[PDB]
């Protein structure tokens, strides 16, 4: 961070959220004035108040605010900015924006137009890579135009077939059909899908690699003909073709394979004349054979995890290269230093399709910055909002250590000590994945989430000892609240006569089971008997702090109390998962068997929306009869479209959703018998 | 030679004439009197003592600094007098001076009258006909209403309070009569409502005019705000005199006793 | 639970544009101890919220407006709902905390025929009569006599604060322009200048009607200290058997 070297003086960040804050911090440390754009709903964002100056660019929708080239150009002209950093997403891989910026005067921090155009389509990329002597996926060049040609290709390429929609993509437009009938029907429906999405309708045929691993080599280049590969990354934990958990070094690769992959990536970068930061992605089979697949011509979302093991600052290198200075490192000087793990914290419900977007306003937000070896990249502060127009990503959590086990343990602790109140997040999934036996062993692949949970994510299955620990902690907390309720000030007119209860007998209801608990208090230590088992719980018993650290049988545990009500219901976050428990006194439990159950008039037959957003397409009309397994309507929200499934047979009495309507979460849509 | 004596006569003749002869003629054409003769008919002859007749407002916004917006007394006449030999304090608003809209000096005069009454222990009678709070003051009118409400609440249960609505009372001025013991109406000329019919047009979009919106019939038949209604002003004031002849001066005194047959 | 805990969640809860509504219950939960609140009549007259909470361990009563329902306008039901609670709290030496966001009273013919004046008088008297310590915070709006009804400085109030987003006037700008600048028949510049000069909490501050203009994040720490100072407040009133409720 030497400020003696001259660099730009005013940089405009044409993005929002975490990457905007990260770039602003990097420029602020390096001594460059900043400019931040925003929308009407982003007027109170973290990055807006973190940077000097601000320029509103339009309304809420992304089509008019962050994809509006004209507004960005007007803002750049007005603010007299000298350089622009697009970040990732939006106008970061759009060649028109780069062309316009290069045309007027402005320096665009990133690759030139030629590289973006070359690495833009899935056809020219493969030919260029093959010309660059880089291993590629077996297949047939040239867009398929008829089903007969597709199946003709299919015989020679092998029965497993991957048919892919050229251009667009970004996590959509892929299908794996192998049968000839499947081939033709997939061809037709993928053609119409491409027409609906982007309309080019060009399709390619290639061999489908089975049981793959996704390995990303980070490359860095300059304008003087130098290139470096900054080790590798292993990103195999995905749902909806998007990564959640990333690991800095690859436990599956040795030195020779790593060097081979790095040299091939550098050769490809030299072939395309790359002059910025980028990544090259490979698919690796079980036999340690790697095939080239895509090259991102921009900064990567999971970049910081490769900075921990290398010690470089990528955003600074990009800026220095954009100015024109050559690289100040050599390939021999890049080394692996420790181990690192990165997790992405989203605003989504992990119990529905491994994540379903949700909205809200944050009431409490605290990060575990005091824990050792923990780094947080967040664009969120208390009081922030989550809109239906942008990616629901909340934070990125990075941990580093001297080896895999230390990093994983620190990551688990940091996930335990992370406070979000106001929305629904996927911390339970992130914490339960990093303790899975297969993940710790190192045997993972792209479909890791699709076979560990065949029926879907249900939560953390707790064993007998952990169940006893949870019951003891809940009973101790309940008794602590009861004890705290009895402390009044002196009255001097009617003295308070404290009861002298020695043992508290409680009935604890969890899931569909009832346990008997006996609790005794001896100061700051609770002795708990759960069905014969004996445990001791000690803590400072601070009932106001969001985080509660206790010690059960010497083991240190961290729990959170999400909610509490006088009837006895409690919500406790424990080892990442939220458990709902009902605690009653034994006498009250005896008298609760005389209470009539409140009839609930909800047994299927309701198709209420599981997510908020805007419904655009409805496939049924009132008065029709539906069957099992077909979608009813599609709702688009937060860069995502979702269609609810079926499974019961009935007649649709009425439909409460039409095209273009706005629907909140849990609102009824389709009523049927 | 000093003109400090002709100034007194000019100020007095301006105060006795309100805001001009045209406004007095307009008031008479509507069937309404002015404040001073209501005071004269209400009290015993030769017993009225006026106070604070030389008090002026202090606004310096929207052009009131000119003399054309300069009126002595500030649309209120306050004093003390005797009814059948018993003491009482009286205040009335003048509709000729900015439509009786209350300002700092108006509220100050009412507050001084109420403070004297609560200090000595005499009832309070108010003759209300005002258009509400004058806008161009700003928050001082709100402060004046709040002070009047506070003194009304403080004196409740100590000395009796009576009110006659003799004209259109709208806005926040309708709450002082609601905080007193008794409320009376004059038919065909008195109104009481929170907002005018135009706001009803704007928000509810339903057909209604002022008479059934806030007339004496509405408040004496289906609203329960007013207590009685009177045919005209002279009969209303005579009935108020007769009614005041019934009740004591303070809660520390026993119920009045008269000669019987 | 420390009494000086900061609440940065409230720094942007109030939207800039006046047409949108927010939830006062969020502010109440953010301010009170342990975010615990016992609400009275939660499903009746939902345009006003009253309840019991604890501040630094001492029981307090909370009254506030709900801009989510009917834009915070007062009516017949909410007046009685607030008045009864305020009278009870005053009777048993329980301090009061008020959050003010009110545009005025609900207009219409049903409200007028129902006797809105009597119930407005109920609420006004209930606030004026109280002798317990009372603290008021103005969030967005305070228009007309309703601002007088909501325990202003002038009803023997103890401490009054206003957030930087607050604004106090007799009514909205359009009404003032149409009632003052009638002859000029040009409301283009008049409305702009009026909203620039008076649509802000400074006219009340310069006359001393509000004690301070405070940042929302320090609201709670401001209230607690006040409750430490006003706990020994005593006032004397003229003797009477009882007063005359507008019942
Ligand atoms: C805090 C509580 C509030 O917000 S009160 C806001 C004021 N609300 C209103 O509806 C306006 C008040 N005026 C009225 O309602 C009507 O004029 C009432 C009282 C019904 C009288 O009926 P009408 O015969 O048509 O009026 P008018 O033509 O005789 O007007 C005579 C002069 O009186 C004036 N006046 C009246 N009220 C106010 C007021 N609150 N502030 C300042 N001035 C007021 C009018 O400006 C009018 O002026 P001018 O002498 O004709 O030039
Ligand atoms: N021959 C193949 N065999 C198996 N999986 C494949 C194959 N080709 C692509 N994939 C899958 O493609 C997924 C990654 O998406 P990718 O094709 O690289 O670009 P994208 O989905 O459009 N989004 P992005 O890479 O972020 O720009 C991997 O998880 C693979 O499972
Ligand atoms: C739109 O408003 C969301 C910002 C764009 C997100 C981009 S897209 C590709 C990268 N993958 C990911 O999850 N975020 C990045
Ligand atoms: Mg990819």
């Amino acid at each position: 961070y030497d400020p003696n070297e001259k660099t730009f003086d005013k940089i405009l960040v044409a993005n929002r959220g975490e990457i905007a804050c990260r770039v602003i911090r990097t420029c602020k440390k390096m001594g460059i004035k900043t400019v931040a754009i925003h929308s009407d709903v982003d007027a109170s964002s973290v990055h807006v108040k973190m940077a000097d100056e601000a320029v509103c660019v339009g309304p809420a929708p992304t089509s008019k605010s962050y994809l509006n080239m004209d507004a960005i150009m007007e803002a750049i002209k007005k603010t007299r900015a000298q350089a622009v950093h697009p970040g990732y997403g939006f106008l970061s891989e759009n060649k028109e924006f780069a062309r316009c910026l290069a045309a007027e005067d402005v320096v665009f921090i990133g690759p030139d137009t030629h590289a973006i155009q070359a690495m833009g389509d899935k056809i020219e990329s493969k030919l260029l890579a093959k010309k660059a002597e880089v291993n590629t996926i077996p297949g047939f060049d040239g867009v398929v135009k008829d089903a007969e040609e597709a199946v003709r290709i299919a015989r020679e390429i092998g029965y497993p077939v991957m048919i892919k929609a050229s251009a667009g993509g970004g996590g959509k437009g892929m299908r794996i059909a192998w049968d000839d009938e499947e081939t033709r029907d997939g061809f037709r429906l993928s053609s119409q899908e491409a027409a609906s999405s982007f309309g080019d309708d060009r399709l390619l045929i290639e061999k489908f690699i089975d049981n793959p691993r996704h390995i990303e080599i980070q490359v860095l280049g300059d304008k003087h003909g130098n290139a470096l590969w900054l080790n590798e990354r292993e990103c195999s934990i995905q749902r909806r073709n998007q990564k959640v958990v990333e690991e800095a070094p690859s436990i599956f690769l040795d030195a020779e394979t790593r060097r081979a992959m790095g040299e091939q990536a550098v050769a490809l970068a030299r072939a395309v004349k790359y002059s910025s930061a980028g990544t090259v992605e490979f698919l690796v089979d079980s036999k340690k054979n790697f095939y080239f697949l895509e090259m991102n011509t921009r900064l990567q979302v999971e970049h910081p995890v490769t900075e921990c093991i290398t010690g470089l600052d990528l955003v600074q290198e990009m800026i220095r290269v954009a100015k024109g200075y050559p690289l100040r490192h050599k390939q021999a000087d890049i080394r692996i230093n420790g181990w690192a793990v990165e997790c992405r914290v989203y605003a989504e419900d992990p119990y529905k399709s491994f994540g379903l977007p949700s909205i809200g306003r944050l009431s409490q937000y605290q990060e575990p910055l005091h824990l050792p070896g923990v780094r947080v990249d967040s664009g969120i502060q208390p009081g922030s909002d989550i809109s239906i127009y942008y990616d629901p990503m909340i934070s990125k959590l990075i941990t580093y250590g001297s080896d895999r086990t230390e990093a994983l343990k620190r990551m688990a602790d940091a996930l335990d000590n992370y406070v979000i109140r106001g929305v629904t997040h996927n911390i339970a999934l992130l914490r339960e994945v990093i303790i899975n036996s297969r993940f710790v062993k190192g045997d993972i692949s792209t479909k890791f989430l699709s076979d560990v949970y065949p029926d879907g994510f249900k939560g953390h299955m707790l064993t007998k000892s952990e169940k006893n620990q949870l019951l003891a902690i809940a009973s101790s907390l309940f008794v602590a609240f009861q004890l705290r309720a009895q402390h009044f000030q002196e009255n001097s007119r009617m003295p308070v006569i404290k009861p002298d209860i020695a043992n508290w007998e409680l009935s604890v209801k969890l899931h569909d089971k009832v346990h008997t608990v006996v609790a005794s208090n001896n100061g700051s230590v609770f002795s708990v008997e759960v069905d014969g088992s004996k445990l001791n719980v000690t803590s400072t018993w601070n009932l106001a702090s969001p985080l509660l650290s206790v010690s059960v049988d010497g083991t240190q545990r961290t729990v959170q109390c999400l909610s509490r009500e006088a009837g006895g219901n409690m919500s406790i976050q424990f080892l990442g998962t939220v458990y709902k428990v009902n605690i009653l006194t034994r006498l009250a439990a005896e008298l609760n068997k005389f209470m009539l159950e409140k009839v609930t008039e909800d047994t299927s037959s309701v198709l209420r929306s599981p997510m908020p957003g805007v419904v655009v397409a409805v496939s049924v009309k009132p008065g029709d009869a539906v069957a099992e397994g077909q979608e009813i309507c599609v709702i688009e929200a937060m860069k995502m479209q979702n269609s609810m499934t079926a499974g019961k047979t009935g007649t649709v009495k009425s439909v409460h959703c039409q095209a273009g309507d706005t629907v909140g979460e849990g609102d009824l849509l389709v009523e049927l018998e | 030679a000093t003109s400090v004596n002709e100034r007194i006569e000019n100020k007095r003749r301006t105060a006795l004439l309100g805001g001009g002869q045209r406004r007095i003629d307009a008031q008479h054409k509507r069937g309404k009197l002015t404040a001073r003769e209501r005071i004269s008919l209400l009290l015993d002859p030769g017993s009225f003592v006026e106070s604070d007749m030389f008090v002026e407002h202090r606004c310096a916004d929207f052009g009131m600094a000119a003399d054309k917006n300069k009126f002595p007394g500030d649309s209120v006449v306050t004093g003390r007098g005797r009814i059948n030999g018993r003491l009482v304090y009286v205040f009335s608003q003048d509709f000729t001076v900015f439509g009786g809209s209350l300002s700092g000096a108006h509220a100050q005069k009412i507050c001084k009258i109420m403070d004297q009454a609560i200090t000595v222990g005499a009832p309070v009678i108010g003759l209300n006909d005002s258009g509400g709070a004058r806008i161009q003051e700003g928050v001082e009118s709100l402060a004046g209403y709040a002070d009047i409400f506070l003194r009304n609440v403080t004196a409740s249960g100590v000395i009796p309070q009576i009110s006659l609505i003799m004209g259109p009372c709208a806005g926040g001025a309708v709450y002082s009569p609601a905080l007193t013991d008794f409320t009376f109406m004059v038919k065909d000329t008195s109104y009481l409502f929170i907002t005018g019919p135009d706001v009803v047009k704007s928000v509810t979009n339903e057909d209604v005019t002022q008479e059934e919106l806030g007339g004496a019939k509405t408040h004496t038949t289906m609203s329960g705000v007013a207590h009685r209604a009177f045919e005209n002003d002279v009969d209303a004031l005579c009935n108020l005199r007769d009614f005041f002849n019934y009740l004591p001066l303070s809660s520390q005194d026993p119920a009045p006793v008269r000669e019987c047959h | 639970d420390p009494s000086d805990r900061l609440v940065p969640e409230l720094d942007t809860i109030v939207p800039l544009e006046s047409t949108k509504a927010y939830n006062m219950v969020d502010i109440i939960h953010s301010v009170v101890d342990e975010r615990e609140f016992f609400e009275i009549m939660p499903n009746y007259a939902k345009n006003i919220i009253v309840g019991f909470a604890r501040m630094n361990g001492r029981t307090v009563g909370i009254v506030g407006n709900q801009p989510k329902v009917a834009s915070g306008c007062l009516d017949i039901n909410s007046s009685v709902k607030g008045a009864r609670f305020v009278r009870f709290c005053d009777a048993f030496n329980i301090p009061l905390i008020t959050f003010v966001d009110v545009p005025g009273f609900l207009p219409g013919t049903a409200q007028e025929y129902g006797g809105i004046i009597r119930h407005g008088a109920k609420l006004l008297y209930a606030f004026a009569e109280a002798t317990v310590p009372k603290v008021t915070v103005i969030t967005r709006k305070a228009y007309g006599g309703a601002y007088d009804v909501m325990s202003s400085k002038h009803l023997c109030g103890d401490t009054n604060y206003a957030w930087p987003t607050a604004e106090i006037a007799v009514m909205g700008a359009k009404g003032a322009v149409e009632i003052i600048f009638k002859g000029h028949e040009n409301v283009e510049a008049a409305q702009a200048e009026y909203i620039e000069k008076f649509a802000n909490p400074f006219p009340a501050a310069v006359r001393g009607f509000v004690d301070d203009i405070i940042q929302p994040s320090s609201t709670r720490a401001r209230i607690c200290c006040d409750l430490d100072v006003l706990a020994s407040k005593k006032v004397q009133r003229p003797w009477r058997k009882h007063a005359n409720i507008p019942l």
